[PDB]
């Protein structure tokens, strides 16, 4: 009992939540079953009365000690003050589903006996229901599974709901008048559940009604199983095209470019290229082009993002003390991840150069025309000797090919004078540690 | 001279009170067509309704020969132009179609034909207005397009009760096992009986459930075997509904959970730190939130200018006012202010502007709390709050100074801040057109320098 | 004579050959199957098969005199037609689908033109204006096709079992209720469409070789009935995808207004703009309307649009004719509300703007008093765009133009115009000293 | 020797495991459940087991062997893809597959179907393989239905044996009977009434005792979870395989019913209509850079060095200038597609655009009369003279000559600040084409 919850990193809170979840599960699962079956006999009513008073003692404990405690934003600030806790759920819209819900219609088990429809108003709170759904849904790393076991348990809960009241309409009819009501000869919740199960599910195989009643009721009955079925057809459709979204998008990218590929006549080498590009890419990133990500993020989570994966390998190469920080985060939010097939070239001796490679998750060598002066490995710089040079300048002094599949990060030239022209004087030392280096 | 107008208020009570004895005239037409006792036990409620359903049908005509319509923008008021507008339309024929006097005839068969008033059911366009005039005027359009869509198949399911008790009237009451039963037996005999079997029925056979008795003639099996193509068609409607209804029910919380996984699985893939993992991501819970999640020029694109430009003096100005500089200025900046401001929301911890950098954006506090802190951590000098304003001798580049363009202080937020940038370019071209603005700008720039 | 194959002749023979494919498949596996039809109808089938032939041949010298295009042209060298028809497996299948090997089972080679039955539905999908009625009809003929051909096949299976000797056959045929050609095929296709839709009235099956029709007939059901059902989910997503879109740009409008805690009058403003837009079908904007297009084409509708309402006046009518081409293909159009001010006293115009179908008035500051009504064809914005000497003033608004109606108007900017005036200099002295005339024109 | 995960050999040991994978899914509950297909093939059933086991062993010696990427290339260290086979829980699943629990009883077989991920790594790799993938979809589909329906077959008849053959009307009936005693008999009844419950159709005779009552509620809750997957991933597959023609519909409707707004006369509607029609039956319907926006400049350029060096090696100003320069080129180069008759530029117009003609045939029609000077054909270049725009020329600011399309060609286009973009890296190159273009300027 903290006393401040932070409803975000707090598994104890989760714990809480699926408590009052069990409590509200008991409700609504347990008030039409004694509500219409006879299991509240004279020797059970002990254990029902006990396991209703846990289920009334978790309601109140959740009303009183926990949800006065709860984390919550104002204004842009985060609360601890628990007064102000305590005043923010009292005036909140929580509040009147729980005191609504917690009306103590027991004492009236005086006047008409134990009736479970005296304790129908507790399945009014089902705002902590859909609290451990969304919670659960955000700490999972699945959603889709939990997705599929909160459909399937609506489709039993609807099942258990609609046996409930085939079973209220049998002995309202009479158990065993007519033949379409329930006979009265085995276990009386596994037949009517069978028969919910063959109505609302749309199969029939059942008897035929026999009264105008039984017709109504018949009626309603599998329209409402017409669109219970579409309905768990719709969210099973969903919970497909939301967990094949980004291997459909891949997919049709990739058969996309294949059509274009034959399209203009391109030969087998270059297509098993592009096509191992792409398996690759989806075997590494498990995504398409992360630029495409990264613009739709703000600014300075885009600074932080791009400092936590490139600042480290900017900082550990001995050239990048004295360059100063709006252009070293300027171009680290330009730069480029393009990724090199094996025996690529990346620099061609004799080429123009105009890029800057930092190296990351590969290995490619320097070939001054096929001997291996020294293996760059991760965290490595090449292409710095083109980059400071106005013009044409120098040329590339050897051939530097990838061994594997080296994702190497790039600054191109007219991205680096498009930082610099907003720097000046940044622009000044970089020229003079450029002269003072070559 | 009355001109009601087709967007107001006094026509769509128009047209709910025109889609009252439209989808009367539906359904109990075909009921009381088909059913027989209806029409001969009820007869005097029926005269009642008919004279009502005729009445608001006049009076349909006589609305319609006054809806105004829009040429050169403005509303057609003139009554003569608006019965020309009104005559060459189809819905005139359809309209004095669905008006021509078969009472007459229905006289003349002895008040028992209701087959006779079936071009009442002619005037099907105004239901289908009232339908699309309220999933666009309504708060809940997936709760109305469900009840749209369950109306329009209980009128499938109805019809069609009523076409086979009409085909088990014309074979025979009880001369197969497939027709109703005998009429004459005092249990199959009544009213609600033959109605309530008949679109239980109707039910079974258009939702392809089949738990009816099979068939024995051809007729029948022909009629069975088109009404199961049917059925087949309306549930596959059925289903298409209900998914579309599905997928367009959390479509927004769906991209927002692939914007979520996608974030996931490149901080998975470059391997950040945990801290600054599950400080984006309650970053981007905080934003879903809070309903901010989508940005502000996305959703204000499809809007013109005008209407963004009082959205944002609607929105911005409050704020606008509240900073202590800006309050000797003109219209025409201020709008200009307001227009290129962009919001964006930063977390705690996060840092503003950094000490020694150089200025290009400036920044104005709304629904946040700061602070500006030291070089060595979390020291508060001045608690900037709501309304507030800070970034704003860092951009002006006023050389001459000790300080020049550079920020000089350490600005992180206290709470979950939502700033306005307002960029360095975007305020010098926001001056470009304004040359007396400008130097109104640098000289309490000069003031505001002088106190730094 | 060459048969261009994007024509309306071309479609007219589609029509015409598409006519006996579906014949052929749907009456050749009926009298194939029931023995009767066959039987019976003998003339009618001879004729049928005579006109089904003509056609078939036909559609062999109409494939072979179609055109193709190499490098953009219309091939019209018949040997050249022949021989690109001739390398294509079409003519593999039209030279297989007419071999007389003449009991209508070996005429069943007559189904091999289903390319000519594709075609003319594609075809159709890509003419139509209702496209998804003519999907709708497209979806419904297919599973009549395969409802028909199970009920051909249950029917072939119970004659090859025997009629009459199970519960699950067809009964005995010698009984003169079940003996009837039209009690043979209304049963057979109220059993096929039973277990096809997955519904099961039907008597159940006795031998192995009926269970395991029956299991593979239900199997093939599921996936008829999961096709019907993806086609018309899909066709329902299809058919207000549109509104759907327009839908959730309304709803997150109300979001933003919801949120940023938007008063009254502005949320009921833009509800009536919405409201609207939505009831008279602007619900696209032209903005992402014209971005597919092929540039050529976007300014030939920019002539084709602007360039008749922007000749209604007189005194713009003195310009350069590819410069006005530049122009229509930079105009860019806004609507205005009513009572929407286009522009007041104390702003700095950076717009031109021209009326094209709208109404818009003077008046003076915070007065509702009509100097002059501008109207449609006329334009405004001209004296403040060319930097001549006004009053003190320079570039000012020296009237209040309100809106009197939904107006719309042709935004022309400041620096949009003037980024390509720099290109065209002597036309453009041109255009400023016609500037000066106007300004002349109206007060100096 | 190392096999690549990402080669063929190790598809052809993926096809080689997943065979006795689905033997041993599907045959290993068929024989334990009905016990006669055990005690009767059991010869048959003993050379299948002993080439399964032989399969499963060579799988963990080739998974032993498997070589995988650390840091972009594969290692080849045997002991290290040991010990990386030996960390992993599919060593453990792997090792569990091989146990010897060890002709009665098929049951203690039971541990081979662990082995499941080498078939979801097959169904995978055909899926990512193959061309056809929603038909790889569908089969699929049909295969993880078939393997339910014959796996609630078989617990259908174990359940069935274990409450007592023909002791209910639920149950499978009396094994005494020589009707309902033979295996196929037993195995098609089984799969019949799996089939009818697990589809929801429910012809089947209904439960007697509580048990059955139960199985069958289970059954119908695991059917129509099943077949609302089933439903769900064939409308997925059919609208996401329709999605790029709904997109293109939405199109076309879009700018039918924007030329319908705004009142574009009939042969600009049509030819709107027509050049839509043609790009949606030659299949260029996407845009170039739209969908090579994701790769990387090197495999954008091999495929434009591949399609438009042929085309733009024979060129008057690029002829041995750069090779990496004129890989920039065919970088920069970018595609429209023209309507035949439709004037690329006439006299008047300012140039910008330098066009490089690819599978097209224009023409330098005159300004009054169609009169063709000379066809230009693919291969061919104009728009130099106003791309190089050079001093001491005529200098008009106008193109000389019209250019007009005789057929649908197909013009790949190139700016002029595209062009000075490409070139600022090498300025020997940019006075090369000065001087070029100012010789065939006067040689005109
Ligand atoms: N030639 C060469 N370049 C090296 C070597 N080690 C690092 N580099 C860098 O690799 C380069 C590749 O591109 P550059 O020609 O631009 O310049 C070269 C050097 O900066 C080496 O041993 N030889
Ligand atoms: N230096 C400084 N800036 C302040 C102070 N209070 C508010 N601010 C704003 O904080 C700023 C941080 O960025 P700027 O340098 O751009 O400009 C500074 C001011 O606008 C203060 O006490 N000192
Ligand atoms: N100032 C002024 N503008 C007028 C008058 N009548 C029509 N107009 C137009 O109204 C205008 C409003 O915008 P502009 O300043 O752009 O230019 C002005 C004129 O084109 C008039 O009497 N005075
Ligand atoms: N004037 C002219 N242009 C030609 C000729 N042949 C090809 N072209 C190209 O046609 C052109 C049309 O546009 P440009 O003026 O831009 O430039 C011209 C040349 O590049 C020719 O004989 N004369
Ligand atoms: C219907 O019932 C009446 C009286 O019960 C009887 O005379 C008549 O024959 C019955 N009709 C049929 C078709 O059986
Ligand atoms: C079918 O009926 C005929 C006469 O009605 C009879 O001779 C024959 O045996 C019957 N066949 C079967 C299979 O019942
Ligand atoms: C099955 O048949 C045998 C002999 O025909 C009989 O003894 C046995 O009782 C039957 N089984 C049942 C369950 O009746």
């Amino acid at each position: 009992l903290p006393n401040s919850i932070d409803s975000y990193t707090d598994r104890l809170y989760l714990l809480w939540l699926l408590l009052v979840t069990l409590a509200y599960n008991w409700n609504c699962c347990f008030i039409p079953l004694r509500l219409v079956f006879p299991y509240q006999t004279a020797d059970n009513i002990h254990y029902w009365l006990i396991a209703d008073i846990i289920c009334d003692i978790i309601y109140l404990y959740d009303m009183l000690f926990i949800q006065p405690r709860l984390q919550f934003v104002r204004g842009g600030d985060i609360i601890v003050d628990s007064n102000e806790l305590r005043k923010h759920y009292r005036t909140s819209t929580k509040f009147q589903l729980d005191v609504a819900s917690i009306i103590p219609f027991d004492i009236c088990y005086l006047f008409f006996g134990f009736n479970p429809m005296f304790r129908a108003n507790r399945m009014l709170k089902y705002t902590s229901f859909f609290e451990f759904n969304h919670h659960l849904e955000s700490i999972m790393d699945k959603a889709y599974i939990y997705r599929v076991i909160r459909t399937t348990g609506y489709l039993l809960f609807i099942l258990h709901i609609n046996a409930c009241v085939y079973y209220w309409a049998s002995n309202y009819e009479g158990i065993g008048t007519t033949r379409w009501v329930y006979d009265g000869e085995g276990n009386e919740y596994l037949r009517c559940y069978y028969w919910a199960v063959r109505t609302l599910i749309t199969i029939g195989g059942l008897p035929e009604p026999q009264t105008l009643f039984e017709i109504v009721f018949q009626l309603l009955n599998f329209f409402s199983g017409v669109f219970v079925f579409s309905s768990l057809i719709g969210q099973m459709r969903d919970v497909i095209g939301a967990a094949t979204a980004n291997q459909n998008y891949f997919r049709a990218c990739m058969d996309d470019t294949i059509a274009y590929m034959n399209n203009y006549s391109i030969p087998k080498l270059v297509q098993k290229r592009v096509r191992t590009w792409y398996e690759y890419t989806w075997d590494s990133q498990r995504m398409l082009d992360e630029s495409d990500l990264l613009k739709t993020l703000p600014t300075t989570v885009q600074l932080a993002l791009a400092i936590d994966v490139n600042f480290s390998i900017i900082s550990k190469v001995d050239l990048f003390k004295g360059c100063d920080t709006q252009m070293i985060y300027d171009m680290l939010l330009r730069l480029k991840s393009v990724l090199y097939l094996p025996g690529d070239f990346v620099c061609k001796k004799g080429e123009i150069g105009k890029e800057m490679y930092i190296i990351k998750h590969g290995e490619v060598q320097v070939l001054g025309g096929t001997k291996v002066l020294v293996t760059l490995k991760a965290g490595s710089v090449f292409g710095e000797i083109s980059l400071l040079a106005a013009g044409g300048g120098n040329r590339r002094t050897a051939n530097v090919v990838a061994h594997g599949f080296a994702n190497l990060l790039t600054l191109d030239k007219k991205t680096l004078q498009e930082i610099l022209v907003h720097y000046p004087d940044s622009e000044r030392i970089l020229m003079k540690k450029a002269r003072v280096l070559l | 001279a009355i001109v009601v107008d087709p967007s107001s208020n006094l026509y769509y009570r128009w047209l709910t009170a025109i889609a009252l004895p439209v989808f009367y005239n539906w359904y109990l037409l075909i009921c009381r067509a088909c059913f027989d006792e209806l029409q001969s036990e009820y007869l005097m409620l029926w005269l009642v309704l008919d004279y009502s359903a005729d009445v608001l049908y006049v009076l349909d005509v006589l609305v319609r020969a006054r809806t105004g319509f829009l040429e050169q923008g403005l509303m057609v008021s003139d009554t003569n132009r608006l019965w020309q507008h009104y005559k060459t339309t189809t819905q005139f024929k359809l309209d004095v179609l669905s008006l021509v006097p078969t009472d007459l005839a229905y006289l003349k068969v002895g008040t028992n034909y209701p087959e006779v008033r079936f071009n009442r059911l002619l005037k099907f366009s105004r239901l289908f207005e009232f339908f699309d005039r309220t999933e666009t005027r309504t708060n809940y359009p997936n709760m109305f397009r469900i009840g749209n869509l369950v109306l329009y198949i209980l009128i499938i399911i109805h019809w069609n009760a009523c076409i086979y008790f009409a085909i088990s009237k014309f074979i025979g009451f009880g001369t197969d096992s497939w027709v109703y039963p005998n009429i004459s037996i005092p249990e199959h005999g009544r009213l609600s009986r033959k109605y309530i079997y008949s679109l239980y029925w109707s039910t079974l056979t258009l939702t392809t459930i089949g738990e009816t008795p099979p068939p024995v003639k051809d007729e029948e099996y022909l009629f069975v075997v088109v009404d199961f193509l049917v059925g087949v068609l309306i549930f596959a409607t059925i289903v298409g509904n209900v998914g579309s209804m599905i997928s367009n029910m959390n479509a927004s919380r769906a991209e927002f959970q692939a914007k979520i996984d996608s974030i996931k699985q490149y901080m998975q893939f470059r391997k950040v730190t945990k801290d600054l993992e599950t400080r984006v991501i309650r970053w981007f819970d905080y934003l879903w939130a809070n309903k901010k999640t989508v940005d502000e020029k996305e959703v204000l694109k499809s809007l013109p200018d005008k209407l963004k430009a009082e959205i944002a003096i609607n929105v911005h100005l409050d704020t606008l006012k509240k900073v202590r500089i800006f309050q000797d200025c003109e219209a025409g900046l201020l709008v200009e202010l307001v227009l290129k401001l962009r919001p964006t929301v930063f977390s705690p911890g996060d840092y503003i502007c950094k000490k020694g950098d150089i200025g290009k954006e400036m920044y104005i506090i709304n629904e946040g709390k700061l602070a500006v802190v030291a070089d060595d951590g979390v020291t508060q000098f001045v608690v900037l709050s709501d309304g507030s304003y800070f970034g704003e001798i860092s951009i002006l580049n006023i050389k001459g100074s000790k300080s020049g363009n550079r920020r000089t202080a350490n600005i992180r937020s206290i709470g979950y801040s939502d700033l306005f940038c307002l960029s360095k370019d975007d305020l010098m071209e926001a001056l470009t057109e304004y040359p007396e603005a400008k130097k109104a700008l640098e000289e309490k720039g000069r003031q505001i320098l002088m106190k730094d």
